[PDB]
């Protein structure tokens, strides 16, 4: 239960809705409510590249490092891809007839998932001219979050304001199963535990709770209570035995992933927390979070 | 109008 948290870099900006770490460069991507996106080198504290993408909120953003791209989704309904070395706009298309909430990138195949207020998840194939390969229908409210299972990325999970998580197989039209979460104000976020020892998933809700699920038994393993307003996200750390959550209550919380009790609450001072990223290979155990008033990168 | 922020 020993934590050593250091602030690596924090900067003020307009509301950060999406955030992501580059796997091999010391960079973080932020996507802003103002329509701007920024790539920061958090070691030198200098901007790599920034773009005014649109005038609408950009809620979702990811690196596709193996292609030197970022991919972003915005309230103008569009997915756009930029080469971060040249700034080339690679593609720009309407993906859904409504807001894009979340984007996920497959770890090996040229697949992107987008989740939308249009009640659907859509699968795009960038090696087939960004074709719409499949639409997953079944949710009954905004799809807030999509995530591939890192241990079996032929499957993915979607978290929805309809109070469910659905787990799907690529190429199949109905969910493999639906978790009725009992989080009655909806699911804002879903994440997979990344290691082989536990088949766990985690959900965050406006109902102030975080729940841990065993995806083989479909049972709720634990409920984490303590946040004082909407919980924006909750994730498992890739190297440390912790869960990190963030909330409109303005805090990040670090929870023990064995006992499911809170270990530390951080009052970041940037008002509401919206998004989170962890460094994929645990470099310096970095995490980053985006808030109303900027972002912070912390080493643990 | 849900989740506009």
């Amino acid at each position: 239960m020993k934590l050593d948290i250091k602030k690596t870099f924090s900067n003020r900006s307009d509301r950060v809705k999406g955030i992501d770490f580059h796997p091999t460069e010391p960079w973080v991507l932020t996507t802003l409510y103002s329509g701007r996106v920024e790539i920061w080198n958090y070691e030198t504290q200098v901007e790599v590249r920034s773009i005014q993408v649109t005038e609408t909120p950009v809620r979702a953003g990811k690196f596709i490092a193996r292609k030197n791209w970022i991919i972003v989704g915005s309230d103008d309904f569009r997915i756009r891809v930029f080469n971060y070395n040249t700034g080339e706009k690679v593609v720009d298309f309407e993906a859904h007839p409504d807001y894009i909430r979340s984007i996920a990138v497959h770890p090996t195949k040229p697949y992107v998932l987008s989740g939308s207020d249009d009640l659907t998840v859509k699968l795009w194939n960038w090696e087939n001219n960004w074709a719409l390969e499949q639409t997953f229908e079944g949710h009954e409210h905004f799809v807030m979050c999509v995530a591939f299972n890192p241990k079996d990325p032929s499957t993915f999970a979607s978290g929805c304001l309809d109070r469910t998580v659905k787990v799907w197989s690529l190429g199949q039209s109905t969910p493999n199963f639906t978790l009725t979460t009992g989080q009655e104000r909806g699911v804002n976020y879903v994440d997979y535990y990344p290691l082989p020892d536990k088949p766990y998933m985690i959900t965050a809700s406006d109902d102030l709770t975080i729940k841990i699920w065993d995806y083989q038994t479909k049972s709720c393993v634990a409920t984490l209570e303590g946040h004082m307003s909407n919980v924006s996200f909750a994730v498992f750390h890739p190297t440390l035995p912790i869960i990190i959550s963030g909330s409109e209550d303005g805090t990040l919380k670090i929870w023990n992933s064995s006992t499911y009790k809170v270990e530390k609450t951080l009052n970041v001072g940037l008002e509401r927390s919206w998004c989170i990223a962890t460094h994929p290979t645990g470099r310096k155990n970095y995490i980053a979070s985006g808030f109303d008033n900027g972002f912070t990168v912390l080493s643990l | 109008a849900r989740k506009l922020d």
